[PDB]
């Protein structure tokens, strides 16, 4: 799982990696993302692929 | 680094006065600060060490 947020001039990426016992959907259990990378770029994005 | 003696401490433009002793509590690599329940700067990470 990776969460990407762009605020106040710098791009941010947060990632937490966990193996899941059940294939269907996503685990109900709570897992908190730990920042892996923080990038200072002024880039703007209105689309992602 | 002086320990066990009250001394003025400045870390990255942050200044506080106290006795600095090693903290048993451990935190993840990304974190650079520790705080108390009163939103006070309870613990630090020496930048050099
Ligand atoms: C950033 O993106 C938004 C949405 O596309 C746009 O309105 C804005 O002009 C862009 N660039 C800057 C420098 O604000």
């Amino acid at each position: 799982e990776f969460v990407f947020k762009n605020i106040d001039g710098y791009f941010k990426i947060y990632s937490k990696h966990t193996p899941i016992n059940l294939v269907r959907d996503l685990p109900q259990g709570f897992s908190a993302l730990e920042p892996l990378v923080d990038l200072p770029i002024g880039i703007n994005i209105t689309r992602f692929q | 680094l002086v320990k066990n003696k009250c001394v003025n401490f400045n870390f990255n433009g942050l200044t506080g006065t106290g006795v600095l002793t090693e903290s048993n509590k451990k935190f993840l690599p990304f974190q650079q600060f520790g705080r108390d329940i009163a939103d006070t700067t309870d613990a630090v990470r020496d930048p050099q060490t």
